RNA sequence: GCUAAACCUAGCCCCAAACCCACUCCACCUUACUACCAGACAACCUUAGCCAAACCAUUUACCCAAAUAAAGUAUAGGCGAUAG
């Protein structure tokens, strides 16, 4: 009669792996462009002229 | 319930090993061997039932005398309790007399 | 087909939760149908000589091409976009590779918005949006 | 020291000396109000307070008139998956008064001002984190769940 | 409904049994007639502190030093670097017996000495 | 002064505090005893400013800035103290011969067992002693029986321990062939 | 495979250690 | 200090983390993964050493080892065989989705003979001056251990001494002078204290 | 479709072989795990009974140092059960 749930799990952080760890973690992509493009307005005009 | 819903891992059996491939060699070294050796010297195992055969209680007794000396106090008492209760259940009790 | 085991090989990881994760209850019918005008190089841009010991390099190249899109919802019936009429796309598509790394290649990585944009075709169902919740003590303010 | 046997002492003996002691002590935060000139340690239950009362005055140099210590008893109640109680281990607290009317106010060791940093840092993994969720917007209500990835 | 399997402390039985058991700390006195206590100032361990002003040495180490390889002091080493010097001019002069060995610094017995090596008579 | 409990006044609140390495056994062999004997506050004054800051760390709900300054000073202080015994230790042999610091000898339990008895230090010799001679170093012939008995259990658990063992390497054979070829 | 050697009955008379306490008696007398 | 189960089931993540005691916690007991005994000594593969992929989603690939367990035989690549996860998870945001690698047996990684850029054996053999090495079988060629940086992350070679660190002038003076007198002697003679005193003979037993 | 149901190891059993363990520091026969004072206190001695004899009262197998055989033989025994 002394059974309890096995509710025990914890919320914990999923930023960051543990620290002082040899192993990082390696990114194939960045995360934004390194300078922003911004398009001329009015560039859709453009595209019916093609010359 | 009490019936596993997924198969066994396959059972291989190797059929041709040193062991199957060997079995049963040298069962004839005393006819073919000039009766040196007896069939029953190359069984192997406990020194109370190298070639020799017997029921329970004659197994417990013939263990008792030959090694009764080397076992452990526990299971020397046991020994000795099961010979008890052999006893009287093989001349006291059954069907036929 | 939902093929996204070599869609990796072909966007980014950055682009991949913008394609597959609203669609991923959703089936979607799209093709290309045909193209107007040759997409041209309009921008490359590298990232600075060793931040993190990789060197990454991004080239914008402006498509201008018509597409057919048919979006349907979980239970199969029609959500977005027509199957048979195409429009025409103008949209500014930015990929990426890894220098650095020699088994890089070259991936699309996100897609420029201008804020001249048309608006999008509109959905097919209605939609009503809320006004906040009011507790009895608090009033509304107009 | 602890964990040593000491010399037996009898009647015009010499002085019992020790070079090398093992008593670590450490300086606490009291849980309550206390005198200005109070100070709160642990120490090892093997320490008296004759013997802290030369700890710190032959260490620290620091003038102690008065030592009160009492032991602290650790609770045993804590049990594990196997309920088993887990037994905090009991600690010695030493309460010391300083000798020529000086007041000790234990220090702020974790400033806020301090703890955050002015220089710029810039974790590469918290970056990518920070500027994807800034980019990425709430789907638009009018949309009604309709992928905003196609320009169509 | 007692506890057998926790440590049996000072803090558990009555009067008697509380004031009787201590925390391990050592006697430094006895209790004379009317329960008065006489501390004896010999039997308090004085700490020998030395003077750190103008203290080369520093608690950690920078981490631009060789790998030195570990040496374990043995009693074969140290009476080579210790005595071994000694005996040898000692043997080219001609004057050495075994009754001068004391000379050198052995000590034939232990009694007398402040600091006996064995049985120890004094504190780490 | 009590400032030295605490580390300095611009390093509290940092999240790193840069500190070298720890002492080495070989490093602290170079010094006499007087510096070893002064090293050795030097350590321990060190030592008392870690607990402090690493219990006020917990009392803030705060990791400590660098815990690995700790481990640093505790085997520091261990290796200090290797090197103050190992010198005593040979000299011990060579004015007397003895391998240990404190008399003791090997004597039979009333368990009858074999154990390390320490002596400790009396002012009246064994003889008069009243508490001495109320212990009993002799075992009566009714603990051969349970000398037997126990002997038997570690028999037990050494078959068992030996067993396992072959059988895992048996079963290991199976799933990796070419650890016998 | 190969199979193991025979058995053989080892040749040549058997002294077994009398200073061994795990020898039979009946294998230290005259009659042996 | 060290805590593990007789059991302890070896992940990605190191021992004693606060994902590791989630994962494995002290009351859970799985099946023990059967790993292959090599000694220490016969281990060729380290961190920092390419290597090439025989078996995997990406064969014939080679990359530098980041990091390798020996309890399960264990090597991770950094890039190759690589997997996705959403990163930084909360409620109202989906995640950042980043390559996680996943570990490699030692048999299906194999080392790279450093002037021809394909898979080879290696052998341990020693040099004139005797230093062990290990020695490709075919066209053998000296295969260094790779510099890696250490577990501290110090690196000596832009090391700036702090207040509290001996100087390398200080920590290699030699000041032990041998001599036949203990510590507690020595000491007693510099602080000048003077005992006329003598001990008194006390019964041990 | 809930509750559940399924799983393969942990380890163990019986043999063979070989005769096993116990000083890191400190504490531990007093109220064990307690630094530190006149003790004199000292160990050894048939097992019984259940049970069988259809009660029970004499009696009733219990490794004593080589497997086999002599042999369940000579003997013993309310000359009974049984023992040998
Ligand atoms: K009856
Ligand atoms: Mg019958
Ligand atoms: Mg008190
Ligand atoms: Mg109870
Ligand atoms: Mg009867
Ligand atoms: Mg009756």
């Amino acid at each position: 009669t002394e059974k309890e749930f096995m509710q025990h799990a914890r919320k914990a952080g999923l930023v960051i792996p543990p620290e002082k760890s040899d192993r990082s973690i390696h990114l194939a992509c960045t995360a934004g462009i390194f300078d922003a493009y911004v398009p001329p307005e009015g560039d859709a005009r453009i595209s019916s002229l093609s010359k | 319930i009490g019936i596993r819903l997924t198969l066994p891992p396959p059972k291989v059996v190797d059929r041709w090993n040193e062991k199957r491939a060997m079995f049963g060699v040298y069962d004839n070294i005393g006819i073919l061997g000039n009766f040196e050796k007896h069939p029953k010297e190359l069984i192997r195992g406990p020194i109370w039932l190298r070639g020799w055969k017997g029921n329970e209680l004659q197994r417990c007794i013939r263990k008792r005398k030959m090694v009764g000396s080397r076992m452990f106090a526990d299971d020397l008492h046991n020994l000795n309790k099961r010979i008890r209760y052999l006893y009287k259940h093989f001349n006291r009790h059954g069907k036929f007399r | 087909n939902s093929d996204h085991d070599r869609l990796h090989t072909l966007v980014t990881e950055h682009c991949f939760p913008d394609m597959t994760w609203d669609i991923k209850y959703k089936t979607v019918r799209w093709s290309f149908v045909e193209s107007l005008e040759p997409s041209h190089v309009v921008q490359v841009r590298c990232s600075s000589m060793m931040n993190q010991g990789n060197v990454y390099g991004q080239i914008t190249v402006r498509m201008h091409t018509r597409q057919t899109l048919a979006i349907y919802d979980r239970f199969g019936r029609l959500m977005y976009g027509q199957e048979d009429v195409p429009k025409d796309v103008l949209e500014y598509v930015v990929f990426e590779k890894q220098l650095t790394n020699p088994y890089g290649s070259w991936r699309m990585h996100t897609k420029i918005v201008p804020p001249w944009a048309p608006p999008k075709q509109p959905i097919l169902k209605t939609v009503m949006i809320p006004g906040p919740q009011l507790k009895p003590e608090e009033e509304y303010e107009e | 020291a602890r964990n040593v046997v000491y010399p037996l002492y009898r009647l015009g003996g010499p002085q019992l000396r020790v070079f090398r002691t093992n008593f670590f002590i450490q300086l606490v935060r009291p849980g309550v109000a206390q005198p200005e000139d109070t100070v709160q340690f642990r120490i090892p239950m093997e320490m008296t307070r004759v013997d802290l009362r030369n700890y710190l005055e032959g260490i620290y140099n620091v003038p102690v008139a008065a030592v009160r210590t009492r032991v602290q008893h650790g609770s045993n109640k804590r049990r594990d998956h196997r309920n088993v109680r887990i037994k905090k281990p009991d600690y010695k607290v030493a309460y010391v008064q300083l000798a020529h009317g000086q007041t000790f106010t234990f220090p702020d060791l974790f400033p806020e001002k301090d703890e955050s940093p002015e220089g710029s840092a810039a974790d590469d993994l918290y970056s990518m984190l920070e500027e994807e969720r800034q980019q990425r917007q709430s789907s638009d209500p009018r949309r009604g769940g309709v992928p905003s990835w196609f320009g169509l | 409904g007692a506890d057998r399997m926790s440590k049996w402390t000072s803090k558990r039985g009555p009067r008697s049994f509380r004031g009787r058991k201590g925390r391990g700390a050592k006697g430094i006195g006895f209790l004379t007639s009317g329960w008065r206590f006489v501390q004896i100032k010999e039997m308090v361990p004085e700490f020998v502190v030395p003077d750190l002003t103008g203290f080369k040495l520093k608690p950690y180490v920078s981490y631009l030093a060789p790998e030195s390889e570990e040496t374990p002091l043995t009693a074969a080493q140290l009476f080579s670097e210790a005595v071994a010097p000694a005996i040898e001019k000692d043997f080219k002069d001609g004057t050495f017996d075994p009754d001068n060995l004391e000379k050198y610094g052995f000590e034939p017995t232990q009694e007398g000495k402040l600091f006996q090596l064995y049985p120890r008579n004094f504190l780490r | 002064g009590l400032e030295e409990f605490f580390d300095d006044p611009k390093n509290w609140g940092q999240e790193k505090v840069k500190s070298g390495a720890a002492w080495t056994c070989q490093q602290l062999r170079n010094k006499s005893n007087e510096d070893l004997h002064k090293l050795w506050y030097v350590l321990l004054k060190e030592r008392n400013m870690l607990l402090t800051l690493e219990q006020e760390a917990k009392r803030q709900r705060l990791p400590m800035p660098s815990p690995e300054r700790l481990d640093k000073v505790v085997d520091s202080m261990d290796a200090l103290d290797k090197v103050v015994q190992e010198r005593e230790d040979a000299l011990r042999l060579l004015q007397t011969g003895q391998e240990r610091a404190r008399p003791g000898a090997w004597r039979r339990d009333i368990f009858g067992r074999i154990i390390w008895h320490k002596f400790k230090q009396w002012v009246i010799p064994w003889h008069l002693n009243k508490r001495y001679n109320r212990k009993r170093f002799f075992a009566l012939p009714y603990v051969d029986h349970f000398l037997r008995l126990e002997r038997e259990k570690r028999a037990r658990i050494k078959a068992r321990k030996e067993n396992l063992e072959r059988k895992k390497a048996k079963i290991l054979l199976k799933k990796f062939p070419h650890l016998a070829e | 495979y190969r199979a193991r050697p025979p058995p053989r009955r080892r040749p040549g008379p058997r002294w077994p250690d009398p200073e061994d306490l795990l020898t039979p008696r009946w294998q230290l007398g005259p009659r042996y | 200090k060290v805590t593990l189960p007789p059991h302890y089931r070896y992940g990605m993540s190191p021992p004693g983390s606060v994902a590791d005691k989630r994962k494995n916690p002290p009351w859970i007991r799985r099946r023990p993964v059967v790993v292959e005994p090599i000694s220490d000594e016969d281990w060729y593969l380290f961190c920092g050493d390419t290597v090439e992929i025989l078996e995997g989603k990406d064969a014939g690939k080679q990359g530098k080892v980041v990091q390798v367990i020996r309890q399960r035989n264990w090597v991770v690549v950094g890039g190759l065989n690589t997997h996705y996860r959403y990163i930084g998870k909360t409620m109202d945001y989906r995640g950042t989705m980043i390559p996680s690698e996943a570990p490699l047996l030692h048999r299906q990684v194999k080392l790279v003979d450093p002037m021809d850029r394909k898979p080879t054996e290696i052998e341990w053999r020693f040099t004139e001056a005797g230093e062990r090495v290990r020695v490709s079988t075919r066209s053998g060629r000296i295969i260094p251990k790779p510099e890696f940086p250490r577990a501290d992350g110090i690196v000596p070679e832009t090391w700036i001494d702090g207040p509290k660190d001996t100087s390398v002038e200080d920590a290699l003076e030699r000041t032990y002078v041998p001599c036949l007198k203990t510590l507690q002697e020595e000491v007693m003679e510099a602080m000048g204290i003077k005992e006329t005193r003598k001990y008194k003979k006390v019964y041990w037993y």
